[PDB]
């Protein structure tokens, strides 16, 4: 369970490639002399592999991924490989697939199974008759919450390790389409020593297991017999695969049985055999694909670091005015850069409420009204959502949805006398409380007792606006702030400035798409030689077409170029005389992708020679090719 | 600049906490007065401040339960706290912040513990911890005094009054059903017993008892 | 009020190694981000104001930074003294709402614990009462099991545990354990012992004695 074999060789995954494994029958069709494509998880040409072994100088039980789809292949000549694990992250957390093989039925459970850290099979007693019997099983160690279950035909499997090469194949291909469960199985005799063969074999499917679980990691379960950590097994091989969505040619004879496969993304070659769809191709010059040049960088530019609100002069004034008499500034036609407040360093007093300050510039509000006053140190907490007291019940009263800024700095040196200002005043005592954002100017006497004051002092007759107190000895808390409030209001109206405008620096001479601030798309800025008119934004064709742009404070004129694009056209011989292709794209060039550069593109896979021959095959422009020896 | 709290440490519910944290390393010339609780687990929460001048400004979560003041004279400052419960068992900080050469400072105390609960006294019994001759023998040698059925919490455990600070390991109780243990070592070198004999001080301020027990080597020659 | 929000509750560094504490805050503060310093068994201090002045008597080791949200406290060249818990808060206006809390740990060198284990007195046997304590100090780290074992057998009744913060003289570790149990369950054992299984060896330090002298 938690014992490790102390018998394994340290061994780095190397690689190795194939030549045309992981083709199998697609459907349950049959058709005879036809050569049709399908598109589904198949193995692609000469691809990286795994090349692992199942030794007992090496051995190594690696972890693969399965979301990707993998290629089963395997030899075996003295029956090692038994089953497989497969599961979501190997643990007993969830229902588990496990196909295990005890030489007597095949037993395909799917439970929660609680996975080891290596599961391994070994035969113990082999001193006196012996016989090839199981005795530890090793595989699993608990078993709850089946749903599946399933016995085959009994059978008699020797597991007498046999000497020489290999004698059995056992290729499979393991796929998972959203749950359903898809096992290809095949079995032929062999004759191997240590690689697969170069050659071509198809599949046939057995069982289908409608399970609907994601299977993401997987292991392999190899077998060993020893005559708890030095457990010897015997000499097989299995390699790894990676499954790709391609599309193959599916050559079928009188019989239904694929010969021969064909890959329309290996070669060049095989490429034309797509195209007509079938094997036979004759001496000419076919298209296959369409080139195409993929952007690798979004282009937005700037209008300039000008045209800003301004911040320095509207949050730093001097003359202010009173908690209930403020100054309203209007906010419009600017960009509320909010880059030179957060890091300024000079104010004492910077607190927001509501949300998050990044959320407040990549969200746009209607209403952005400022609110300065000066008022005295200790009430500064009563300018808040929630509060009550002498400033949010009778001077300024702020809703709960409050998402501004609170800004203000220390100024003891500037608004603070010797004796007491007076200049600014405030409301002290009301009948009742106020509204979100409102303004109360009123100089009613406020009546306390039952004692009317008919609008003069008296018997519990205060007047309500009274006067500050500032000290330029006072406390470091007490001094007066320049509390500017920052108002925000999302409504039905369009928003007018919170920093619309956020980009950066900006490329040029590229296969990229250009976005500005009147015209988007793909296309290269190259250099012009037109005159532009200074208020105008880009430029267009007659039929239609953008071919040109303008930038908003900069004397550059750039068009827009279209990439290189094209079909794709490969010069391909007979199958019966050669097998040499080149790669020849149209409408292009030999600096933008034997070189040879031709009126309808580069021609690249042929020597330029300056003899003049027979045309046996048009390339354009009065260029030809031809097979000499 | 270190404050230092006293009072008592046991207050009956709907009373009046009269606690003091005296001021030690500055005068009362310019600045302010915090106090701040500490909750069992890393938590804190700000109660209330007022300044020097005559200035008094609650917070708006306990307007009528916050009242602290001041005393220019004896350069020490009362904490009290109306509408008293179970809830405000927790660790009370007292704190000052005054500004000086553009500068920024910020001095706290050094931590008292109050806990409000309306049952009655429990006296503790102190016994000593004597290691016997026939154990493991070892070049160190450590001395106990555990005190054991007492309530409520907290206490004052210590060594020779205080005055014994080498290797001293302060434990705080276990929260038992009804009762509380406490634990002490303090590492002594093993010339020293059993020839010299060290007093531990335990004393409880929730009900005025301090018991002396001296670690006797029983039975002496 | 304001929601110092933090990344992690606890953390460690090592003496001579690089450590950082992030403290994601959800409302804005701007450049005014203050720092604590808490030795354990005293009261925090103030370390770092405004964020770019440090305070008197602090080396010029700790540094600060960030920009909006991302406010994290870059500590160099760990020492034995900097064992503290660093906490964020900001000092715009009263109150001065705080965050919720990161203890440090500081790694060094491993060092020889002491486990001693007492007999009752003479005077709890003279009343009818028993207390056998179990000792556990300068030891490393705290993520340890202290097991009761009375003749053999383990006992999980009566057994408590306290763990302390770690100490700021010597960088250890200090706790106890104490066993309830009466005089009628005292008479009928003979050998106590109680071991604590550490990373240094493999064997834990046992400690027994005899209770009949």
């Amino acid at each position: 369970q938690c014992v490790n074999l102390t018998t394994r060789t340290q061994l780095p995954p190397a690689y190795t490639n194939s030549f045309t494994r992981g083709v199998y029958y697609p459907d349950k069709v049959f058709r005879s002399s036809v050569l049709h494509s399908t598109q589904d998880l198949f193995l692609p040409f000469f691809s990286n592999v795994t090349w692992f072994h199942a030794i007992h100088k090496r051995f190594d039980n690696p972890v693969l991924p399965f979301n990707d789809g993998v290629y089963f292949a395997s030899t075996e000549k003295s029956n090692i490989i038994r089953g497989w694990i497969f599961g979501t992250t190997l643990d007993s957390k969830t229902q588990s697939l496990l196909i295990v093989n005890n030489a007597t039925n095949v037993v395909i459970k799917v439970c929660e199974f609680q996975f080891c850290n290596d599961p391994f099979l070994g035969v113990y007693y082999h001193k006196n008759n012996k016989s090839w019997m199981e005795s530890e099983f090793r595989v699993y160690s608990s078993a709850n919450n089946c749903t599946f279950e399933y016995v085959s035909q009994p059978f008699l499997m020797d597991l007498e390790g046999k000497q020489g090469n290999f004698k059995n194949l056992r290729e499979f291909v393991f796929k998972n389409i959203d749950g359903y469960f898809k096992i290809y199985s095949k079995h032929t005799p062999i004759n191997l020593v240590r690689d697969l063969p170069q050659g071509f074999s198809a599949l046939e499917p057995l069982v289908d297991l409608p399970i609907g679980i994601n299977i993401t990691r997987f292991q392999t379960l190899l077998a060993l017999h020893r005559s708890s950590s030095g457990w010897t097994a015997g000499a097989a091989a299995y390699y790894v695969g990676y499954l790709q969505p391609r599309t193959f040619l599916l050559k079928y004879n009188e019989n239904g049985t694929i010969t021969d496969a064909v890959d329309c993304a290996l070669d060049p070659l095989s490429e034309t055999k797509c195209t007509l769809k079938s094997f036979t191709v004759e001496k000419g010059i076919y298209q296959t694909s369409n080139f195409r040049v993929q952007p690798t960088e979004s282009i937005v530019r700037f209008p300039n670091i000008t045209n800003l609100c301004p911040f320095g002069e509207v949050f730093n004034a001097t003359r202010f005015a009173s908690v209930y008499a403020w100054n309203r500034k209007r906010i419009s036609n600017c960009v509320a850069d909010y880059s030179v407040l957060y890091n300024s360093a000079s104010f004492s007093t910077f607190k927001c409420y509501g949300v998050s300050p990044t959320k407040l510039n990549d969200l746009c509000f209607t209403n952005v009204y400022a609110d300065s006053f000066v008022i005295r140190g200790d009430e500064v907490r009563q300018i808040a959502p929630g509060q009550t007291g002498k400033i949010a019940d009778y001077n300024y009263k702020l809703p709960d949805d409050f998402t501004g800024c609170v800004i203000a700095w220390n100024s003891n040196n500037l608004d603070s006398k010797v004796g007491g200002n007076y200049n600014y005043l405030y409301r002290l005592f009301r009948k009742s409380n106020l509204k979100p954002f409102e303004r109360d100017i009123s100089t009613e006497i406020y009546q306390a007792g039952s004692t009317p004051c008919n609008g003069v002092e008296g018997f519990n007759c205060y007047f309500p606006l009274q006067s500050y107190g500032f000290q330029p000895t006072n406390g470091v808390g007490y001094q007066p702030y320049r509390v500017v409030v920052l108002s925000f209001e999302l409504l039905h109206a369009p928003a007018t400035v919170c920093g619309p405008k956020k980009s950066t620096n900006l490329v040029k001479n590229k296969c990229v798409n250009f976005n500005f601030n009147g015209l988007t798309g793909t296309g290269v800025l190259t250099e012009s030689n037109k005159k532009f008119l200074p208020f105008q934004q880009f430029g267009r064709d007659i039929a239609d077409t953008t071919d040109a742009v303008r930038d908003p404070q900069t004397l550059e004129i750039l068009d827009i170029t279209p990439c290189s694009f094209g079909g794709v056209s490969v010069i391909t011989p007979g199958t019966n005389t050669s097998n040499q292709v080149a790669v020849l794209y149209q409408d292009v060039n030999c600096t933008e992708v034997n070189v040879f550069q031709t009126r309808a593109g580069c021609l690249i896979g042929a020597e330029h020679v300056n003899n003049s021959y027979e045309c046996d095959i048009p390339i354009g422009a009065g260029i030809c090719a031809s097979y000499q020896t | 600049v270190q404050l230092q709290e006293s009072g008592p440490s046991l207050v009956k519910p709907s009373q009046t906490l009269s606690l003091t944290c005296s001021v030690t390393g500055d005068s009362i010339t310019n600045g302010y007065w915090n106090w701040i609780r500490k909750f069992p687990g890393n938590k804190l929460e700000y109660m209330g401040y007022i300044s020097y001048s005559g200035s008094t400004y609650y917070s708006p979560s306990l307007k009528s339960r916050i009242s602290i003041t001041r005393d220019t004279s004896k350069n020490q400052h009362y904490l009290q706290l109306n509408s008293v419960t179970s809830e405000d068992t927790a660790t009370y900080y007292c704190a000052s912040d005054y500004h000086g050469s553009k500068y920024y400072f910020d001095y706290w105390g050094q931590g008292t513990t109050l806990t409000v609960s309306s049952a009655k006294t429990t006296p503790p019994s102190v016994y000593p911890l004597a290691p016997g001759s026939a154990a493991q023998t070892n070049s160190m040698v450590t001395l106990g005094c555990l005190v054991k059925g007492y309530f409520p919490e907290p206490v004052t455990v210590t060594w020779n009054s205080g005055s014994l600070s080498s290797g001293v390991h302060t434990f705080p109780a276990v929260l038992q059903s009804d009762l509380y243990t406490l634990s002490s070592s303090v590492t002594v070198p093993s010339s020293t017993w059993p020839s010299e004999t060290v007093t531990c001080n335990v004393a409880h301020p929730a009900s005025s008892t301090k018991v002396d027990k001296k670690i006797v080597p029983r039975d002496c020659g | 009020d304001i929601v110092m929000t933090q990344s992690h509750k606890f953390m460690s560094t090592s003496v001579g190694h690089r450590v950082s504490i992030t403290c994601k805050a959800s409302q804005d503060v701007g450049n005014d981000v203050a720092w604590y310093q808490q030795k354990p068994g005293q009261s925090p201090k103030l370390l770092i104001y405004w964020a770019s002045t440090r305070h008197t008597g602090v080396p010029d080791r700790f540094t600060g930074s960030g920009s909006g949200t991302d406010f994290t406290l870059t500590i160099s060249n760990v020492q034995s003294e900097d064992l503290a818990d660093y906490f964020c808060q900001q000092y715009n206006r009263y109150p001065y709402t705080f965050g919720g809390g990161t203890k440090l740990e500081i790694k060094r060198a491993d060092a020889a614990p002491t486990v001693s284990i007492f007999p009752p007195s003479s005077e709890q046997l003279t009343s009818g009462g028993a207390s056998v304590v179990c000792f556990l100090n300068n030891f490393y780290p705290k993520d340890i099991n202290v097991k009761w074992k009375i003749d053999g057998s383990e006992r999980q009744n009566g057994v408590l545990n306290s763990w302390t913060d770690q100490d700021s003289k010597d960088s250890t570790y200090s706790m106890s354990s104490t066993l309830t149990l009466t005089k009628d369950e005292y008479e009928r054992h003979n050998s106590y012992t109680c071991e604590a299984t550490h990373k240094t060896s493999t064997s834990p330090i046992v400690k027994s004695f005899n209770r009949n002298e």
